[PDB]
RNA sequence: AUCCGGUCGAUCCUGCCGGAGCGCGACGCUCUCCCCAAGGACGAAGCCAUGCAUGCCUCAGGACGCGGCGGACGGCUCAGGACAACGGUUGCACCCCCCGUGGCGGUCGCCGGACACCGCUGGCAACCCGGCGCCAAGACGUGCGCGCAAGGGCGGGCCCCGGGCGAGCAGCGUGACGCAGCGACGGCCCGCCCGGGCUUCCGGGGCAUCACCCGGUCGGCGCGGUCGCGGCGCGCCGAGGGCCCGACGCCUGGCGGAGAAUCAGGGUUCGACUCCGGAGAGCGGGCCUGCGAGACGGCCCGCACAUCCAAGGACGGCAGCAGGCGCGGAACUUGCCCAAUGCGCGGCGCGCGGCGGCGCGACGGGGUGCGCGCGAGUCAGGCGGGCCCACCCCGACCCGCCAGGGCAAGGCUGGUGCCAGCAGCCGCGGUAAUUCCAGCUCGGCGAGCGUCGCGCGGCGCUGCUGCAGUUGAAACGCCCGUAGUUGGCCCCCCGCCGCCACGAGGAAACGGGAGCGCUCCAGGCAGGUUGGA
């Protein structure tokens, strides 16, 4: 029947699902721990972090610009990463040594669109939202 | 801890699952019009209090007609529905509670009742005069729009005696 | 812990209290004495909660000091002391006395007695026993002993009690066809006739009895309390342990708004 | 205020007292305050508490001590329910 | 009990990627009124200035002191610990227990002296103490008394089977020891009660790139120790004990349950925190006093850290309530009060707990009009409250946040010209852009909307119900074969399993659910003979 029955299997059919479970990518990644270990943000939604440096990073094949983006040294495990500068001009509020507030771009950790390495943006600059210093809501002191 | 910890609360309404489908969406909006409904949040509490009498029946109506269960909780579910006039005398079937739709919830709301005694010109003219403390139920001043109104109370709806209507 | 408990949280009090879950972090916690913790109620819940004589714990004090509560004689001082069943209760400037019995939904009721009543009691015989250089004793449902008991006095069999002398006058032994009512578990607080009493080795022995409507039901031997030969000895309540059904009790409750 | 009523009147001879819920109906006006009808419930062994008024107004319930004699007052009624009359004040 | 966009010139599939719902936190923007209500848990059980969290009543005006009861309960936390703990279910004929409530009470003439408070003198930086002296008891000490505390030797029947059992159990008699406890205001002792200690059966995480493991380990005999049984410890004797029905080892950002989130049915995931149980008080150990502690708002020692100082010494433990530092994405006042609910002593005590303050974590109700009267505010009096306030009553004045090509509801002018930028996914932009930046208009939800992460759903892409294996990913090259799983037909009316039904017994809160107009409502257990089934 290309799965066993009979009253008296309960064993198997248990040990069969828990074998085969693991051959699931999605469960793989969320059950295994290793993903938990070589995640920057350690599982937590934001983190924050000091501008070492910025750049401009190609986009991909069928489009042409160039994209802004800062590399971030994280304050609680001292890793490397990039993140991605969103909202016409805003990559003028970024000077060198600016505490940011950094979360991710959606996809629990792929690159989205056409930004190469990319998997984290900054929200927040030297304390204050990103999105209101676009909107001007608020400023930045000088 | 403190004695507040013990306090229960719930969620009274149930948004839908696809939220930009058209004919719901005018059909939502129609019911807006013919009620004084401040959002949308009115209609979902609504739908929600039917979805419990409606499960209710079902469960009933899966047993035995002889059985405890339905003699008891079936009687209570129909004493209940014939109080506050959702379900009329005539249909004492258990069978008569599934054809239900929400209009006949939202025709027992006390801004309803005073549109259909006339006491209001319209039913957002009824909405503001609520508001206004203007209206008694029984002798007890109701500053509720959505107040729902028993077959035994709808006898008794007036102007407030304290009043500068009166 | 490291020693005895002397607190009572209020959702973990006995559910046949009545006690409401606001209004109090605490419950009072019964003092040891002649009845036990699941099987009583203390005294304050009676006259604050049931009577409304007090009001609040202190003012309830003030009634025990000045001793105006006597239980089966005696004035208690102690506001969460186990008053239980079968307790005489007697306020004398109220004139009031009344028998502490269960009801038919297994909680405490009081009911009125004549002053030609409150002088004995009803015990249950526990156990017999060889105390001190050899002498029997017996023991009763409230920690009550008596030395020299007539040899015809067995196990399960209750004794009727003068409540000035503390001695015995009546005994009813433990048959079938006597009147019985039940102390504890789901059947508490109705009355019937024992039918049968079948014991298994090593284990519990259940009764089966049957109401004065015929409604037949079993419980354990350690629920089944005599209260007489075809007759009960004391006055009972006015439902006198008849059970009704759901279905009847909501009529019965539909009429009393009506 | 013009209709004061009680019920659920209990004596308690062991608190030399007697306790009742007492209803008061003011169509329309207020009721002045509970030293005004006070009179309608002597005077001074009467205590007087638990006033709610309902939603709209025209109706307020309470709660009634009434005591027989004097000493009974200053000895059964609480601290501060003595100075909320005056009594003492301390 | 629902799907939709993306592989091609076009087409039907497999298959994933993306979208659409609910919940929990964090971030952004914004906020009129009222009710309810969580709030430094999230690999830092990291460190703590200051104040408060435990007191209340026999002998003289009172304090003070002596004596007594309590401080082992209550509050905090989740570090350790995976055949533990914990949940249901048994037992002690192997046990200990204060208070309280019943009992019981037979034991080979009013005694003594001395300690604190206190006087007189001192030492010391301060912590803390010394010397001499008059004085009491419901404190000790010794005791007046009809002999009886522990332990011990004999008192059983050689198919099979009341004092009290299912069960030879408990008492008593009689020979020897012993001289305990209770007696200077009469209580040793006994039953119950609550509580504890262990204990029977069933349940009780992941990894096989952990297949063999253990040696007081498995059993027996004898003593010791314990409240008590027991390899619990010690001497001697034997070689046992566990395992693919998964032992042993390793790992866990592992406290368990009652429960919670999601939602056709079957399921998946989480169990910091309200009740119940367990464990800890910087980390190891040790202990005294007591009925009860291996106690930390008790003591002693080692270690790691701090504190004052005349340099001789003395001295500490916020995972209590506030408060602070550090850390983190992330969490409030150094408030008032014992009036309530309860606990200790009886009149007090109590950061238990209660009341206010901060509080868009979250819940519930009502507004920004209607065809012409209101609420939000203001000032007074009530009501309420430990005292003030909020609510209620009477009197006189008076939006926003996201979008607009498709999925998916909603389309004209200027700027920019593969640049700036958008875009979860398809894609948009090359100087005529339905998508960037703006203006107008329009759409959705709405005092609340958007973004990030995670759980559940979507998903019959984990499939027991219920997937797929010719060619899309997938039948071992083949035969034998143990454990495992499975096994034709037949006798009915016995026994022993399973299975179905009905009972008994044990916890509430939660979840359902009968009855009841907190003005409705989220609630609550109310109420007008009652009720909480
Ligand atoms: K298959
Ligand atoms: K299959
Ligand atoms: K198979
Ligand atoms: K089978
Ligand atoms: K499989
Ligand atoms: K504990
Ligand atoms: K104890
Ligand atoms: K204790
Ligand atoms: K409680
Ligand atoms: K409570
Ligand atoms: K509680
Ligand atoms: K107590
Ligand atoms: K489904
Ligand atoms: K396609
Ligand atoms: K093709
Ligand atoms: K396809
Ligand atoms: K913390
Ligand atoms: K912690
Ligand atoms: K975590
Ligand atoms: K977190
Ligand atoms: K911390
Ligand atoms: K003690
Ligand atoms: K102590
Ligand atoms: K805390
Ligand atoms: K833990
Ligand atoms: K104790
Ligand atoms: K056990
Ligand atoms: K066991
Ligand atoms: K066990
Ligand atoms: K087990
Ligand atoms: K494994
Ligand atoms: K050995
Ligand atoms: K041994
Ligand atoms: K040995
Ligand atoms: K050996
Ligand atoms: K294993
Ligand atoms: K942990
Ligand atoms: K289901
Ligand atoms: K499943
Ligand atoms: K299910
Ligand atoms: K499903
Ligand atoms: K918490
Ligand atoms: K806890
Ligand atoms: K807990
Ligand atoms: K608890
Ligand atoms: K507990
Ligand atoms: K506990
Ligand atoms: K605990
Ligand atoms: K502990
Ligand atoms: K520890
Ligand atoms: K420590
Ligand atoms: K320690
Ligand atoms: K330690
Ligand atoms: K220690
Ligand atoms: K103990
Ligand atoms: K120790
Ligand atoms: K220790
Ligand atoms: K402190
Ligand atoms: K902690
Ligand atoms: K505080
Ligand atoms: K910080
Ligand atoms: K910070
Ligand atoms: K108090
Ligand atoms: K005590
Ligand atoms: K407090
Ligand atoms: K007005
Ligand atoms: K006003
Ligand atoms: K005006
Ligand atoms: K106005
Ligand atoms: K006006
Ligand atoms: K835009
Ligand atoms: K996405
Ligand atoms: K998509
Ligand atoms: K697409
Ligand atoms: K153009
Ligand atoms: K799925
Ligand atoms: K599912
Ligand atoms: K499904
Ligand atoms: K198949
Ligand atoms: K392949
Ligand atoms: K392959
Ligand atoms: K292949
Ligand atoms: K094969
Ligand atoms: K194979
Ligand atoms: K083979
Ligand atoms: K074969
Ligand atoms: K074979
Ligand atoms: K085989
Ligand atoms: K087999
Ligand atoms: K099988
Ligand atoms: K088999
Ligand atoms: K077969
Ligand atoms: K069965
Ligand atoms: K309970
Ligand atoms: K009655
Ligand atoms: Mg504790
Ligand atoms: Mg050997
Ligand atoms: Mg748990
Ligand atoms: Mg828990
Ligand atoms: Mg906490
Ligand atoms: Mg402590
Ligand atoms: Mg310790
Ligand atoms: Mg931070
Ligand atoms: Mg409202
Ligand atoms: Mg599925």
């Amino acid at each position: 029947m290309s799965k066993t029955s009979g009253l008296y299997t309960a064993r198997k059919l248990r040990t069969v699902r828990r074998v085969n479970r693991w051959a699931d990518k999605k469960y793989r990644k969320a059950h295994l721990g290793t993903w938990l270990k070589a995640n920057p943000l350690e599982g937590a939604c934001m983190a924050r972090g000091i501008v070492t440096q910025k750049i401009g990073i190609s986009a991909k094949q069928p489009n042409s610009a160039v994209r802004k983006a800062v590399r971030v040294q994280l304050t609680k495990n001292s890793k490397k990463i990039t993140a991605f500068v969103p909202r016409d001009g805003s990559i003028t509020y970024i000077d060198n040594n600016d505490e940011v507030l950094v979360a991710g771009f959606g996809r629990a950790g792929r690159a989205v669109g056409d930004i190469p390495g990319c998997r984290f943006k900054v929200i927040k600059v030297a304390g204050i939202g990103l999105l209101a210093l676009f909107l001007r809501k608020r400023e930045k002191r000088a | 801890p403190r004695i507040s910890r013990h306090r229960n609360s719930s969620k009274t309404y149930s948004t839908p699952k696809k939220p930009f489908t058209k004919p719901r969406l005018d059909a939502e909006l129609k019911l807006c019009g013919e009620y004084g409904l401040k959002c949308k949040r009115e209609i979902y509490r609504a739908r929600y209090m039917l979805a419990k009498i409606r499960r209710t029946a079902r469960n009933l109506l899966t047993l035995d007609e002889n059985d405890i269960k339905r003699r008891f909780e079936g009687a209570a579910l129909l004493r209940r529905l014939h109080m506050l006039g959702i379900l009329d005398e005539e249909k004492d079937q258990l069978d008569y509670v599934l054809g239900l739709r929400i209009e006949d919830i939202f025709k027992r709301r006390l801004q309803s009742v005073i549109v259909e005694s006339k006491l209001a010109k319209s039913v957002h003219h009824a909405r503001n005069m609520i508001k206004a403390r203007h209206i008694s139920v029984g002798g007890q001043i109701v500053n509720i729009p959505s107040y729902m109104v028993r077959i035994s109370n709808t006898s008794r709806v007036a102007i407030a005696d304290t009043s500068s209507l009166a | 812990a490291r020693g005895v408990r002397k607190h009572l949280k209020r959702l973990n009090a006995p559910k046949h209290w009545l006690l409401d879950k606001m209004g109090g972090i605490w419950a009072p916690r019964p003092t040891n004495g002649p009845h036990g913790l699941r099987e009583c109620i203390p005294l304050i819940l009676i006259l604050r909660n049931r009577l409304h004589y007090a009001n609040t714990y202190a003012e309830t004090s003030m009634i025990l000091q000045d001793k105006n509560v006597l239980i089966d004689g005696k004035p208690r001082t102690d506001p969460t002391f186990p008053v239980g069943f079968m307790d005489v209760f007697e306020i004398p400037k109220v004139h009031k006395t009344f028998r502490v019995l269960y009801d038919v939904k297994g909680r405490f009721t009081l009911v009125p007695i004549q002053s030609n009543e409150a002088g004995f009691k009803l015990c249950r015989v526990q156990k017999i026993f060889l105390g001190d250089k050899g002498m029997p004793y017996l023991s009763t449902h409230d920690a009550r002993t008596i030395r020299f008991p007539h040899p015809d006095i067995k196990t399960n069999d209750t004794i009727k009690i003068n409540l000035k002398t503390g001695k015995i006058d009546e005994w009813y032994k433990f048959d079938i066809g006597k009147i019985v009512m039940v102390t504890g578990g789901r059947n508490c607080g109705r009355i019937g006739t024992i039918q049968a009493i079948d014991k298994h080795m090593g284990s519990y022995t259940m009764i089966r009895m049957k109401d004065t409507e015929g409604t037949e039901f079993l419980t354990r031997l350690c629920n089944v309390f005599v209260i007489g030969n075809d007759s009960p000895a004391v006055a009972i309540p006015t439902t006198k342990g008849i059970r009704p059904d759901i279905i009847k009790n909501r009529e019965l409750r539909l009429r009393s708004i009506a | 205020e013009i209709t004061v009523k009680v019920r659920k009147v209990l004596n308690n001879p062991l608190l030399q007292r007697q306790q009742c819920v007492v209803d008061v109906l003011h169509p329309g006006c207020t009721y002045e305050s509970k030293e005004a009808i006070k009179a309608k419930v002597d005077q001074k062994n009467i205590v007087l508490y638990g006033f709610k008024t309902s939603f709209g107004g025209g109706h307020t319930v309470g709660f009634c001590n009434a005591y027989q004699n004097m000493d009974a007052l200053m000895k059964y009624e609480p601290g501060f329910r003595k100075i909320r009359c005056g009594l003492i004040e301390a």
